[PDB]
């Protein structure tokens, strides 16, 4: 009889140590909190990715006696075993804040038993496996590896109680080999989309017909089925079934045919992350340079809109964004404003660096800043050494260069600040270019709305914006990500833990837990759900024109409010689920042995009605 | 980061009165920085910086092929072609022209036709030793004194 | 602080195309600083620096005091 209080964690992952995936993030972030909980019970295990390995892993020799504890020994015999049969794999540390021990198995050193596999595979479970998939051949390899790996630990070990979590279905598959080998392990599945939900969402209705498709006959129409059903049986086999989002667990009830039994949401090690004035001039210094030669508003009464993450033009609502914004131009014209906004669009594209034109900007204009400094310092030395000796302060000299540094600023007529800071690789097709071409925000000054696209990561050593995202970030007034599928949705997240007001939706992952958790803190939620595409492209120009008619005092208000939500964000409280996911897989696997331990019995069909 | 992690903890220790001063923490964050650095095996380190628009017919980096100097170990003298102009607010090498000669030893401009020759003309006022040709206008110029 | 304003003056105008640049607020405290300087008529600048713990007596002061400089 084993130990509930005192067990071991294995966790599962395709992204353990290579960034492929956003889970890679996930894990590693996560990695300081449950490190410290389990020291080194914990292990994570994945594929090992030959190309990287040497740069993220800390190789142990993993035979010397030392390289583990004494009750811990199972471990280390279970690894032995592995190899005699002659599975190779790479023990170590993975090189990451907590340092967590790892094992990484060599799919090549056990892709012979590859044929024997997919036969055994559909023939307890009916997972068919081409072989031209190489992912689901791999994430079989995996699969029967680590099953193998775990029935080995179950058997040497026999003092403590063993949960495994596996992540993605990738690394699935040997969630129903652990049901039916009868293995010793409690399992848990966590799935942070579903196959089904990014195909579907890839083209341009989901949320609400969802409900009412036959998914194998879907799964059927993309070439998926056989994902498909590893993602399913992975879901089903698990002793508890979770995924990210409360959104998202809405996707995989209908799709996958189980509700999950709760939601594992997304923290941050928010340490990590904690200056808006000292960025802000960053900002006003890439503008001044932008718009030179036609520089007709007031930088002490424009505020900075800006969206960012990977270039999903539909999936990250970069649509509903644009349109918004020549919406709220509209708005503003008409109600005769004051102020203006300069919208950055930071979502990385194929480009060719940046534009002459843009580059020529700054230039001139760093230029500008050099002589008025250099002119200045002079009329300092003059003024100075006149008082001293007691008893147009600009020579000719100053103002021939004076002048020009004024000249060069001039811009060709009629040609107008570029909506581009970089040389499109397909000028013709991008979405974000044509979207707001057709919307005609082309920085005309009569525009109230500014627009600029800037198609490349930010880097602080750079001609053009020199800052790194995060400066750039804390530098703006409001982020905005209106996305469409999103399952969480780190941007918007990690925005809001920097200080920064913004707006996500209710179909993304973090805006769904957001609503859980109004306006006045900072953070705005568009409901992309129950309204139709256009009420609620229009309560997205709401948000953003209240924001504009904020005063100097009702903003730092709110700026305050979300600063202070970033520790609700932080893993100390996020990965309090985890344990509640855990200690339900222990309820349902002993539930005997689980009453003795709480004093009576305790609800078991989710991680909220347990705690 | 590490370093001053050291002097804060030296300091509070000192001012108190009345060995592995790295922690766990900082040793990881130090091996993973190191182990980026590792390059793929037999690659050797670029002979040149840029995308080369044509890079099969290009002069200079077929003549550097054909002598082979290729910036392996062994190669007592490297190579680094640089195919544009020079800008302090440049990602590889951040200096303007003028800072760059000043930081260098020797200019080499073995020119075959020049009238004049700025460029190891103004190499010269900022204090550079420089080797010019007398078919040069200012090695010409420079041969009279 | 009264250039570095000139300084953002000359920069603003110029950045934004399309003669005492010295403000009265600033020509005011300039003068203020340059009054301050005036010295008592017939104080001259000081052969010390330091309260003497014995003007009188001291060797340097009295051998500089003998020489008139």
């Amino acid at each position: 009889s084993r130990d509930l209080q005192n067990h071991l964690l294995f966790e599962t992952a395709t992204e353990v140590a290579n960034r492929v995936g956003g889970i890679y993030s996930v894990l590693k972030s996560k990695a300081p909190i449950t490190v410290a909980q389990y020291k080194d019970h914990y292990h994570l295990i994945g594929p090992l990715n030959k190309a990287t390995y040497q740069n993220e892993v800390d190789i142990l020799d993993w035979k010397k006696p030392e390289a583990f504890s004494d009750e811990m020994r199972p471990v280390q015999h279970a690894l032995q075993t592995m190899e005699s049969r002659g599975v190779h794999f790479v023990y170590g540390r993975w090189l990451i804040e907590g340092a967590p021990k790892v094992i990484l198995f060599d799919l090549d050193s056990v892709r012979g038993y590859s044929n024997e596999w997919k036969g055994d595979l559909w023939s307890l479970v009916g997972i068919p496996s081409p072989e031209n998939d190489f992912e689901t051949n791999d994430a079989i390899l995996l699969g029967y590896t680590v099953a193998w790996f775990l029935g080995e630990v179950a058997h040497l070990d026999s003092q403590h109680a063993i949960v495994a979590h596996f992540h993605e279905w990738l690394a699935g598959v040997a969630l129903p080999l652990c049901r039916k080998r009868r293995i010793d392990v409690v399992t848990i599945f966590t799935t942070h989309a579903t196959l089904l939900g990014r195909y579907l969402c890839a083209s341009g209705d989901f949320y609400n017909c969802l409900e009412s498709v036959d998914v194998d006959h879907e799964a059927g129409r993309f070439g998926i089925y056989h994902r498909y059903c590893i993602e399913r049986a992975a879901a089903h086999s698990a002793d508890v079934f979770t995924t990210v989002s409360q959104i998202t667990a809405f996707e995989a009830e209908h799709l996958l045919k189980r509700k999950p039994d709760g939601i594992l949401p997304n923290g941050l090690n928010v340490i990590k992350f904690q200056l808006h004035a000292l960025k802000k001039e960053k900002i006003n210094d890439f503008v001044r340079g932008h718009f030179h030669g036609c520089f007709d508003f007031d930088l002490d009464n424009t505020l900075y809109f800006f969206i960012a993450g990977r270039y999903e033009y539909k999936n990250k609502g970069a649509d509903m964004f644009i349109e918004a914004l020549a919406r709220l131009n509209y708005r503003l014209k008409v109600s005769g404003s004051k102020k203006t906004v300069v919208a950055f669009i930071v979502m990385p594209a194929k480009n060719n660096s940046f534009t002459v034109e843009a580059l020529k900007g700054q230039a001139e204009v760093r230029a500008l800043e050099n002589t008025v400094h250099e002119v200045t310092t002079s009329i300092g030395k003059r003024i100075f050494d006149h008082a001293i000796r007691y008893p147009e302060l600009l020579k000719s000299s100053d103002k021939v260069m004076l002048k020009r540094r004024i000249l060069a600023l001039r811009r060709p007529e009629g040609q107008l600040p570029p909506i581009v800071t970089h040389n499109m690789v397909d000028d013709a097709n991008d979405l974000i270019l044509n979207k707001i071409r057709q919307v005609q925000l082309f920085n005309s000054p009569s525009d109230r709305v500014k627009m600029i696209f800037h198609p490349e990561f930010l880097n602080a050593n750079n001609p053009i914006l020199g800052l790194d995202y995060d400066e750039f970030v804390r530098g703006c007034h409001l982020g905005v990500f209106p996305s469409y599928y999103e399952p969480w949705g780190y941007t918007p997240a990690e925005c809001t833990v920097m200080g920064v007001p913004s707006i996500t939706t209710n179909v993304s992952g973090f805006g769904s837990y957001m609503e859980d958790l109004a306006k006045d803190y900072g953070i705005y939620i568009v409901d992309r759900r129950f309204k139709a595409p256009d009420e609620s492209v229009e309560q997205l120009v709401d948000y953003m024109e209240e924001f504009v008619k904020k005063t100097a005092a009702q903003a730092i208000n709110q700026r305050n409010r979300t600063e202070r939500l970033s520790d609700l964000l932080d893993w100390k409280r996020m990965g309090l689920e985890y344990v509640k996911a855990r200690q339900l897989a222990l309820r349902r696997g002993y539930p005997d042995q689980f009453r003795e331990l709480v004093g009576e019995e305790l609800n078991d069909s989710n991680m909220d009605a347990l705690a | 980061e590490v370093t001053t992690s050291i002097g804060k903890r030296i300091f509070d220790h000192a001012i108190r009165y009345p060995g592995e001063l790295l922690k766990s923490s900082d040793k990881v964050m130090l091996k993973r920085r190191i182990l980026a650095l590792r390059r793929p095996e037999g690659q050797l380190p670029p002979i040149v910086t840029h995308n080369m628009v044509d890079d099969a017919n290009d002069l200079i980096l077929n003549k550097i092929r054909q002598v082979q100097l290729f910036n392996s170990p062994s190669d007592r003298v490297k190579m680094i072609f640089h195919p544009e102009f020079l800008n302090a607010n440049n990602p590889i090498l951040g200096l303007d022209y003028d800072e760059f000669v000043r930081g260098c030893h020797l200019g080499v401009f073995p020119s075959y036709y020049e009238p004049w020759g700025y460029t190891p003309a103004e190499c010269t006022v900022m204090g550079v030793p420089s080797i010019t040709t007398n078919v040069s206008g200012f090695g010409s110029y420079m041969e009279d004194l």
